[PDB]
RNA sequence: UACGGUGCUGAAGCAACAAAUGCCCUGCUUCCAGGAAAAGCCUCUAAGCAUCAGGUAACAUCAAAUCGUACCCCAAACCG
RNA sequence: CGAAGGUGUGCUGUGAGGCAUGCUGGAGGUAUCAGAAGUGCGAAUGCUGACAUAAGUAACGAUAAAGCGGGUGAAAAGCCCGCUCGCCGGAAGACCAAGGGUUCCUGUCCAACGUUAAUCGGGGCAGGGUGAGUCGACCCCUAAGGCGAGGCCGAAAGGCGUAGUCGAUGGGAAACAGGUUAAUAUUCCUGUACUUGGUGUUACUGCGAAGGGGGGACGGAGAAGGCUAUGUUGGCCGGGCG
RNA sequence: AGGACCGAACCGACUAAUGUUGAAAAAUUAGCGGAUGACUUGUGGCUGGGGGUGAAAGGCCAAUCAAACCGGGAGAUAGCU
RNA sequence: UCUGUUUACCAGGUCAGGUCCGGAAGGAAGCAGCCAAGGCAGA
């Protein structure tokens, strides 16, 4: 049926796209421990 | 269809008037990629051809899958060479058999066309 | 060279260097139409374009 | 004529690089 | 414009059956040049190097196709291909 | 004609009728539950500028950048 | 002149064990007495990997349906070609937005993938393919909502909001018919146009804004008159006498 | 005129069977209710867990809700197995 | 026993092509094509 994840870009980055992120303090945070684990891609982006 | 009947006519048209020289000079796209001195000994590899395809029985040539073993010694003892150049030969013969029943379903413009000169990776050679 | 470079005017190696990018224009061209054999030249030009830039500056900065 | 040349041409090349 | 940045924008000679097509036919050519150059600075340029008459320019950008080699997985590089009208008076030169 | 197509030539090309949920219509009539904002657009002038500037019309002339454009979308390509 | 480990066999100890030795293995092992312990496994619905079992069983995804001839080929119920049959047709057709991201088209290959074979594919490998002043995005303008200089507030982080500045699902200039590719076309080509800007001339001339006013600019229901897309018949023209 | 009537798209879920290691982690087939409105649906926005939201069933908040999810305290504690 | 046609190398003869020995003279093993010949047939 009509299942949970009906996607979108502009939701999508929106959300939680880069800049969304360094808007705030926790964003910024997030990008810290990723920064720190030393991911692929932090965010969602293209 | 294509046999080694119309193969032995090919070759045997194809040693009268064939040269490495004049055939090296009328490409100028497959004389740059692939080395232009690697062409071929026309007169050596034509009278072998000849000798070869001389050395069969009739339905062997218009017949050419049936060869096996026992014919490959049979041949290459016939003309007094090796068994391994008259599976060569038999190689050159089914690629041309490839080649001219794509000549046959294309016409003749898109299988001319689309024909490739091909290297492992895009460096010269290697 | 560098040397030989280094003694030359500013104007003469404006010149260069636009012989240079023309002779480099040239040989790529050569080299995307299948025509090249040498292909130790680009390498060559491409470095000395490099060379004049990086004279042209030291010039101009002091 | 075009099959001749078409036949000749890659049959004494297309022997040689193969 | 400068000529600097010219002689940086034309990579090469696109070939393939479209392009003789049109080089034939509409009096056309096919270039792939950098990715950053534009409309005006290719007519520029044509017109320039080659010292023949543009007439105008159409262009579109090519994404690179993706490729496998040994399980791995990469991404062939984009790139811009020109079509070029030359003014029918002109005869094409290649140097 | 390589049997895949290419080239040439090319008749008539009207009338009646029916007819939308499309258009006229952001209209018209009525109701009450009383039915976005802002810019392009037209005009009025203040500071100003006055034979400068600027506006109006015709002709000439140049420009119109960049990115998307394949294919799938009642789905074997999207969410399962 | 063959270590550890693997596999046998023989002998010996009350027991965990030890010794010797045939094959395998192809470079490490370690007496003695001490020392330190990640020190001994069958269970924990233990944790990982491997292999069983049911079993060559159930199942092979709509009960719209297939049949034949020829081609290709190692091999054709399934692929291509032709011929009849059958199903959808307010869709099982055609075009978009979203979402995907090369799946498009050609050649070539058949291991894995495709619930069977596969010569076929949305599978593998190589090449090609997306052409815009007027279609969209961008851009101009704002909605809800967001961010928000100063400012107010708050232990700190921060919350709220003014001027602003963003934010389309809405308002804002303009292109049509035909031809063409193996694959793009309102973009390429043929014809015929259109819009907005810049400079220029000429003729005339009160032009100027973030301010003023108009315009833009807006509901539901209903009614039925005018039409067109479109269709049917006739005339017309080409062919048909089966 | 109408939270009017019959009735397709559209919205929904009354009964029956099949399905129950499914074609499907909630469907299908045959009937059934609303269908000009307290309707339905697209794009975007808002409300955040001692909270939301609820024509109120403790329903709903990503197939998890009498207090979501993820990381931490943390090797919580376990007179129990 | 005439004629029709069949049988790759591994029964025979000719043995082209090609190949071995030789500076040359020439020989040689023999594939194919042909004729015996062996399958199978018209009489
Ligand atoms: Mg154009
Ligand atoms: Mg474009
Ligand atoms: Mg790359
Ligand atoms: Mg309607
Ligand atoms: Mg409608
Ligand atoms: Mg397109
Ligand atoms: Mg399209
Ligand atoms: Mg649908
Ligand atoms: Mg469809
Ligand atoms: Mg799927
Ligand atoms: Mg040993
Ligand atoms: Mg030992
Ligand atoms: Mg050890
Ligand atoms: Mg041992
Ligand atoms: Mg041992
Ligand atoms: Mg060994
Ligand atoms: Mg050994
Ligand atoms: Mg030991
Ligand atoms: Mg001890
Ligand atoms: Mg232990
Ligand atoms: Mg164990
Ligand atoms: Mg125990
Ligand atoms: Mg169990
Ligand atoms: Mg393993
Ligand atoms: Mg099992
Ligand atoms: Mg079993
Ligand atoms: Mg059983
Ligand atoms: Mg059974
Ligand atoms: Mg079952
Ligand atoms: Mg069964
Ligand atoms: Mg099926
Ligand atoms: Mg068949
Ligand atoms: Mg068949
Ligand atoms: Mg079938
Ligand atoms: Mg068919
Ligand atoms: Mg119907
Ligand atoms: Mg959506
Ligand atoms: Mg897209
Ligand atoms: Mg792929
Ligand atoms: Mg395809
Ligand atoms: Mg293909
Ligand atoms: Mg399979
Ligand atoms: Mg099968
Ligand atoms: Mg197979
Ligand atoms: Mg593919
Ligand atoms: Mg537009
Ligand atoms: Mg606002
Ligand atoms: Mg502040
Ligand atoms: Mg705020
Ligand atoms: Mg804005
Ligand atoms: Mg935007
Ligand atoms: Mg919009
Ligand atoms: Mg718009
Ligand atoms: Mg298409
Ligand atoms: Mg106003
Ligand atoms: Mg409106
Ligand atoms: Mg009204
Ligand atoms: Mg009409
Ligand atoms: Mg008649
Ligand atoms: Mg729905
Ligand atoms: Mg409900
Ligand atoms: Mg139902
Ligand atoms: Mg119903
Ligand atoms: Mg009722
Ligand atoms: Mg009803
Ligand atoms: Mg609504
Ligand atoms: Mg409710
Ligand atoms: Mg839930
Ligand atoms: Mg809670
Ligand atoms: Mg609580
Ligand atoms: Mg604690
Ligand atoms: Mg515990
Ligand atoms: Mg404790």
């Amino acid at each position: 049926m009509k299942r949970t994840f009906q996607p979108s870009v502009l939701k999508r980055n929106r959300s939680h796209g880069f800049r969304a992120r360094m808007a705030t303090k926790n964003g910024r945070q997030v990008l810290a421990r990723r920064r720190a684990k030393g991911r692929a891609r932090l965010t969602v982006s293209k | 269809g294509f046999d080694l009947n119309d193969f032995l006519e090919q070759l045997r048209q194809m040693k009268n008037m064939g040269g490495x020289x004049x055939x090296x000079x009328x490409x100028x796209x497959x004389x740059x990629x692939x080395x232009x001195x690697x062409x071929x000994x026309d007169d050596k590899v034509l009278v072998r051809m000849e000798a070869i395809i001389n050395s069969m029985t009739m339905k062997e040539r218009a017949k050419p899958e049936i060869i096996k073993g026992s014919r490959k010694r049979r041949i290459a003892a016939g003309c007094g060479m090796q068994v391994q150049d008259v599976n060569r030969l038999l190689k050159q013969f089914d690629d041309m058999q490839r080649m001219m029943k794509k000549m046959k379903k294309g016409g003749x413009x898109x299988x001319x066309x689309x024909x490739x000169x091909x290297x492992x990776x895009x460096x010269x050679x290697x | 060279k560098a040397k030989e470079l280094r003694e030359k005017s500013v104007e003469e190696l404006n010149t260069e260097l636009l012989n240079l990018l023309r002779e480099q224009f040239n040989l790529r061209m050569q080299a995307a139409s299948g025509q090249l054999q040498q292909s130790h030249l680009l390498k060559q030009v491409r470095r000395d374009v490099a060379r004049v830039k990086t004279l042209l500056n030291e010039k101009a900065g002091a | 004529m075009k099959q001749s040349t078409l036949a000749l041409l890659l049959l004494l090349l297309l022997l040689t690089p193969v | 414009i400068r000529e600097e940045r010219l002689l940086k924008v034309l990579r090469a000679p696109h070939v393939s059956e479209k392009a003789s097509t049109a080089m034939e036919k509409s009096n056309t050519i096919v270039l792939k040049v950098a990715k950053d150059a534009t409309k005006a600075e290719i007519k520029a340029a044509v017109q320039k190097l080659f010292e023949v008459e543009v007439e105008v320019v159409n262009t579109l950008v090519v994404k690179g196709k993706v490729k496998r080699h040994g399980q791995r997985i990469g991404r062939r590089s984009d790139w811009k291909k020109a079509y070029v009208t030359l003014k029918e008076g002109q005869n094409l030169d290649f140097v």
